[PDB]
């Protein structure tokens, strides 16, 4: 689920007959977005053939063709040429906005804040995660409109960086929520619990958990030539492909709308309960409004992405095997991933810039 | 460069110890005492836990509080009041019985107004304490409150006089939204008086943490 | 009479000299590590080790050449606003609101720094302090008084009184025989460590005085007030020679220090920056900026190699 | 007591005699600057 990694073709019908070897000119591996695993044989003509890797003969041909160097799959070219309509400006403006915001936050924390609190360490780590995301964003913007101009190891490292940034930002949001919970409900306990060394320890553990979750995506992703153009995507082995697919679409979902949302409704609930002790209407109303804004923004910017992922994975359930419905679902996945990019690029302005002490540091750095 | 490396490692030792001491200071709570005639806060000092500045340390409910009594400083207050910038809260003790003695209540009020409306203590709160309540009852039902306040709460009873004194003390805080004053009347049991201090300190820490994270 | 000895203003006299012109100092070393607001500092004769006072209850010796910490001393009184570094480099004096002047021995075995002596009996707080010698030491108390102490004796060798307002600062002459003291009563008074009384009193201010420094020649001294002005007085002329006051600055002054040649007079203001003026021409020469909070402490090395400026923002930096 | 003119003369003379030994006024090179 990197840049929606929309494959050129996903086909759902196999062959019941044998195809000769002389009619097999090139081989292509279907991405993980397909409902079922398959391999596409490009013949002498532009017409292509599909085969399921569960066969015994398909292995023989897919090996013989690469040792040297039926039905037609529904080409997902309209998806790209509609993506080519307005993907690039959207990706570019999101990238530049998030980049300037994250550099602002990091420079502020370095100059004015000097990392005095554990919240500062968490904010710096979240900004670094967003920066890692935004470093990969334009590289995928350049792949949406044109063929992949990089190699296998390059797109693999880029996938690694992308998923590392995503998972680390998702975990650091939870870490900031837990820090706020410990500061509001257990302030006298947080005075001895919130330490910078514990913050760095939890940040390192979060980074290693994020990279450990990303490694399944890194090893199961490669770049291959589909005709003239190149594409890098996730290709799981046909032995347990669906299973791995499920695992993939489970993990993000488990970290998309289950774990962070429960952490939020557990922590911010107690925060709002304790806010009754504030006895300041102008402050209490603003705090509840900010909490509700964070909740609703996280929902509006993450729920459609996990929903569309669940749509694309479980195709037997709510059957959408029609390739036109597949094109609509892929466009929905693209727009929802871009919505998640907007969420990650506006999380700095919603977690830091809303604070008055942060705005003071910013205006001090400005002058 | 053995000497240079030794000096750098000694600087690292000193910086590590300084960071540890700073964490210790941030963990503990620093409180301030102020009063017209007696800022020693005998009500709080009477607790069993317990030369110009008097330092009193006591841990309550897994929280250490340091209190600084400033009474031996007969010099100008504005010349050294900036040193206490950054404290948790200021505990202002006012004797309720010191309302008819002479101007003393007026001096306490002007001191409270000058301290609360100071540019160096805008964010810090004020834990106001009213001492001598049992004697205040005798004084208020034996002598009228018109001596100090022209309005004197109208009814001129203990409850009304205490309420009017509290509202008048809160009237001096021009920074209503910025600064919140926690007013309390001292009790015979020191445990309730220290529990109020703990609650006020917890509220101040809540405000500070919400300003740190960004909710406030 | 005082007005009889007046010839003219100093600017009319010095209008023939060549102006220094625009001067800009760059930050060489920035010293960090104090987890509180920094108030006072002092320089050494070797121009390598300096002292700094901060509200964190810890006083650390700064190695300005390598930007490192040499000695660290925990303080039982976190409310400190004065500190002095002895020219011999063996004793460091620390005061504050505790009314106690603690002397710390820098050179001891096994790096064990302990209080050499505790000077008590001060009715008011310690506002300023400087070292006459390793054993003779002067301090300014908060009861409008100055006290000259002996280390090994522990008694008041000399007591200077006569100020109506709270004494804030003192300055020692290069000859280490006479000194000056500035108080809140808008007065700068001369005292002798041997005679033990006020020899001359200099007035001409409207607000409190909190900064003072001798000229490198020793016959003049500038005073720092809180109404954005710095007046220069002479010991022999009994005359106010010159006054610094500008329309852009209206805030107070915290520290005043002279350079090696004395041609440049530095003063830390409350406008989050320090100002370097020309000694004679009475015009501004430089604006040192870069401190987040108000510049509290200002010091110049005895040889005038560089200038240390420290603010309430836990930041003290070296300019040259 | 002396005149304010003689005092200013002594001050400016001490300044001009010591103007050479002024690291603030005279920008010293990096080889001559410990800082």
């Amino acid at each position: 689920s990197l840049a929606a990694d929309t494959p050129t073709a996903c086909c759902f019908s196999y062959c019941s007959r044998q195809i000769p070897q002389n009619f097999i000119a090139d081989y292509f591996e279907t991405s993980s977005q397909c409902s079922k695993p398959g391999v596409i044989f490009l013949t002498k003509r532009s017409r292509q053939v599909c085969a399921d890797p569960s066969e015994e003969w398909v292995q023989k041909y897919v090996s013989d063709l690469e040792l040297s160097a039926c039905s037609e799959p529904c080409q997902k070219i309209n998806v790209k040429q509609i993506a080519a309509r307005l993907l690039p400006p959207l990706y570019s403006l999101v990238f530049i906005f998030g980049f300037v915001g994250n550099m602002l936050v990091i420079l502020i924390l370095i100059n004015c804040k000097r990392l005095k609190s554990m919240t500062d360490i968490y904010l710096l780590n979240l900004a670094i995660s967003d920066l890692f995301f935004l470093l990969t964003v334009p590289f995928w913007a350049h792949y949406a409109a044109a063929q992949w101009d990089f190699g296998n190891t390059m797109c693999q490292l880029l996938t690694g960086l992308y998923f590392i940034g995503f998972f680390s930002g998702i975990f650091f949001i939870i870490l900031l929520t837990i820090d706020r919970y410990l500061a509001v409900v257990h302030a006298v306990f947080a005075l001895k619990a919130r330490t910078v060394t514990f913050g760095v320890v939890t940040s390192v553990i979060t980074w290693v958990v994020a990279v450990f979750a990303s490694l399944p995506n890194i090893i199961f992703t490669r770049s291959q030539k589909e005709g003239l153009h190149y594409t890098c995507s996730s290709h799981f082995p046909y032995s347990q492909y669906q299973f791995w697919k499920n695992f993939q679409t489970l993990k993000i979902v488990i970290l998309g709308l289950v774990l962070p949302l429960l952490v939020m409704v557990i922590c911010y609930s107690g925060i709002l309960k304790t806010l009754l002790r504030c006895r300041n209407e102008k402050k209490r109303h603003r705090a509840v409004r900010l909490i509700f804004t964070i909740m609703i923004v996280y929902f509006l910017f993450w729920a459609p992405y996990n929903i569309v992922l669940l749509l694309n994975t479980f195709q037997e359930f709510f059957g959408l095997n029609n390739c036109s419905s597949s094109n609509r679902l892929d466009q929905a996945m693209q727009v929802t991933e871009t919505l998640g990019m907007t969420h990650c690029c506006i999380n700095p302005i919603i977690y830091a810039f809303v604070g008055e002490k942060f705005r003071n540091y910013l205006l001090v750095f400005f002058q | 460069s053995a000497e240079d490396k030794a000096a750098v490692e000694r600087s690292k030792m000193i910086d590590r110890n300084l960071r540890e001491d700073g964490e210790k200071a941030a963990r503990e709570v620093k409180l301030l005492l102020l009063g017209a005639g007696e800022s020693g806060k005998c009500t709080i000092v009477k607790q069993m836990k317990i030369t110009g500045i008097v330092e009193t340390h006591f841990t309550f409910k897994d929280l250490h509080f340091k209190m600084f009594d400033v009474t031996a400083q007969r010099s100008e207050r504005k010349k050294w009041i900036h040193c206490f910038e950054g404290v948790t809260a200021i505990i202002f003790c006012v004797a309720l019985s010191d309302y008819d003695l002479v101007n003393r209540m007026h001096a306490s009020m002007k001191l409270f107004d000058s301290i609360c409306n100071n540019k160096w203590f805008t964010d810090t709160s004020i834990i106001l304490f009213l001492n001598k309540k049992d004697l205040f009852e005798e004084k208020i039902k034996k002598s009228p409150l018109t001596i100090c306040y022209p309005e004197y709460a109208g009814s001129n009873t203990y409850e009304e006089a205490a309420a009017y004194i509290q509202c008048q003390f809160e009237d001096l805080n021009k920074r209503k939204d910025t600064k919140e004053i926690y007013t309390h009347f001292t009790c015979s049991t020191d445990t309730k008086n220290v529990q109020f201090v703990f609650d006020a300190v917890t509220d101040v820490i809540i405000k500070n943490n919400l300003k740190d994270c960004g909710l406030f | 009479a005082r007005k009889a000895c007046a010839d003219a203003t100093l600017s009319q006299i010095t209008n023939n000299i060549d102006p220094v012109g625009r001067i800009q100092m760059r930050t060489r070393r920035t010293l960090r590590g104090h987890l509180a607001k920094i108030y006072a500092m002092h320089w050494g004769t070797d121009s390598r080790l300096l002292v700094s006072a901060s509200q964190d209850g810890k006083l650390i010796i700064w190695d300005s050449y390598t930007t490192n910490k040499v000695h660290a001393i925990p303080l039982r009184s976190s409310w400190v606003m004065t500190c002095a570094y002895a020219p011999s480099g063996n004793y460091v004096a620390c005061g504050g609101l505790d009314n106690i002047c603690s002397i710390y021995n820098l050179k001891t075995r096994e790096g064990n720094v302990r209080v050499s002596r505790e000077l008590a009996g001060h009715t008011g707080y310690l506002s300023c302090c400087r070292f006459l010698d390793d054993n003779q030491i002067v301090t300014s108390s908060g009861d409008t008084t100055c006290a000259l102490w002996d280390i090994e004796t522990g008694q008041q060798t000399t007591t200077f009184t006569g100020h109506t307002g709270d004494v804030m600062s003192l300055s020692l002459a290069p000859d280490t025989r006479l000194f000056v003291s500035g108080a809140c009563d808008a007065s700068a008074k001369l005292w002798d460590v041997r005679e033990g009384m006020c020899r001359q009193t200099f007035t001409g201010h409207e607000s409190d005085i909190n900064a003072i420094c001798f000229f490198p020649n020793g016959n003049a001294f500038a005073t720092g007030s809180d109404d954005a002005t710095c007046r220069l007085f002479d010991l022999r002329a009994d005359q106010e020679l010159m006054t610094y006051s500008h329309d852009n600055i209206i805030c107070g002054i915290t520290s005043v220090s002279f350079s090696k040649s004395g041609r440049l007079l530095l003063a830390g203001y409350d406008d989050f920056n320090c100002n370097v003026w020309d000694a004679l021409k009475a015009d501004r020469a430089g604006v040192l900026a870069g401190h987040d909070n108000r510049v509290s402490c200002l010091g110049v090395t005895d040889d005038g190699m560089a200038v240390a400026t420290g603010s309430w923002d836990s930041f003290l930096k070296i300019w040259n | 007591r002396i005149k304010v003119s003689k005092a200013a003369a002594d001050l400016m003379a001490y300044c001009e005699a010591h103007a050479k030994e002024d690291p603030l006024l005279t920008p010293v090179p990096a080889s001559e600057n410990p800082f």
